[PDB]
């Protein structure tokens, strides 16, 4: 096989307002084979969202967005964990609002 | 619209 | 300006337990406007963006017929190519198809495409006159004589020349407004300090569609995007995208720094400075 490890950025929809309703979003790419497993994390723990179709790029490698509705605040942390074979741990990335 | 394909390896 | 309708099909071999999943997809530019899948309950062709909506009953009908025969085809397909390789059951292995069509400002068409991937790298693909095809290794060339043979490419001609024109050209009459719109970004800059000498100067460009854009640095002129942090363009999720682009700068120096934006829906170039 060719395997590429995947790509992971975690951001804010519109910038974070504190308090205000929002939009978390998961952002995966670049990776190979498909098989890929995500979740947004509440502090830790698994938020229910909605995660978008299988498509690939132009060299193959695949991209998803798993994305749902959060209300940031001023004390609670958000992340996103992803497992994938090329990783030897799930990764797992929090969202810094500045980025 | 898709393509019609009988695309067999 | 060009647009193009590709479609993205990708083949996937559980190993273990059950067949293999069968995912198309369905885009005009950056929309995506259809989805199937293969392991839904009765699965279905289903609509992904508003405009495609009031297309007939006949449509839909045809459509998922197809992507059924696809799934079909590829699961095949994908035993087919393992054992070309002789490869063990053991393994999942995924076949991606990717075809569609670029069409110019008037209607010409620019280019037609049907390319296939085992495993992410290339197997077989259709050259750019559409009438012969590259193969990548020996297990492609069976598959190479085997189209060849089924006059394949001719086919894939047709639709490319004709349905895919033609239904793009459907595409974004339905889609006016959606498709044909170019959305300006949200430009700022933040600043970010790190250590008592040293700030992030963050450059933002947000909510703009099609994907296409390009951020810049420039210190007193000179470009200075090298080793600036330019980030993959990300979807907002309401269809639209951003991306972003810092530079590491030291203290009191960030007036002397430049950023700018350029994309299709602004008249002119932005330009960000502290």
């Amino acid at each position: 096989m060719v395997q590429h490890s995947p790509k992971v950025q975690v951001y804010s929809r519109h910038p974070a307002e504190n308090g205000k309703p929002n939009f978390l979003n998961c952002y995966v790419s670049g990776f190979h084979p498909p098989q890929i497993d995500i979740t947004l994390m509440k502090n830790g723990k698994k938020m229910e969202a909605e995660q978008t179709d299988l498509s690939f790029n132009r060299d193959w490698t695949f991209y998803l967005l798993v994305h749902t509705e959060f209300t940031p605040t001023v004390e609670d942390e958000y992340s996103c964990q992803v497992n994938h074979t090329t990783l030897s741990e799930p990764k797992v990335v929090k969202w810094d609002r500045d980025m | 619209r898709s393509a019609v394909e009988d695309l067999l390896f | 300006g060009s647009h193009s309708l590709r479609y993205f099909h990708t083949a996937m071999s559980r190993p273990g337990l059950g067949e293999p999943r069968f995912i198309s997809v369905g885009y005009v530019d950056n929309t995506q406007f259809v989805r199937f899948d293969s392991d839904a309950p009765n699965p279905k062709m289903e609509p992904r963006a508003p405009w495609v909506e009031q297309v007939g009953p006949e449509y839909w009908d045809e459509e998922t017929r197809n992507a059924k025969d696809n799934a079909q085809n590829f699961r095949v397909n994908l035993q087919t190519v393992l054992r070309y390789y002789n490869q063990s059951e053991s393994g999942s292995h995924s076949l991606q198809r990717m075809y569609g069509c670029d069409v110019g400002p008037d209607g010409c068409l620019l280019r037609g495409y049907s390319q296939v991937s085992y495993d992410g790298k290339d197997y077989i693909s259709l050259n750019k006159d559409l009438r012969s095809w590259t193969a990548a290794d020996t297990a492609a060339q069976i598959t190479r004589l085997k189209w060849e043979e089924a006059g394949v490419a001719e086919q894939e001609r047709n639709y490319l020349e004709g349905t895919c024109v033609e239904w793009l050209a459907k595409y974004l009459d339905m889609g006016k407004e959606t498709l044909l719109r170019a959305e300006s970004p949200n430009t700022r800059m933040t600043r970010h300090p790190i250590s008592d000498r040293e700030v992030t100067l963050r450059c933002w460009a947000l909510g703009f569609y099609p994907a296409e854009i390009t951020l810049t640095w420039q210190r007193d002129g000179q470009d200075h995007t090298q080793d600036a942090e330019l980030v993959e363009t990300r979807p907002a999720g309401d269809g639209t995208f951003q991306k972003w682009a810092a530079v590491v700068v030291p203290s009191g120096e960030e007036q002397r720094y430049t950023c700018h934006v350029q994309h299709e829906g602004l008249p002119e170039p932005i330009t960000l400075r502290w």
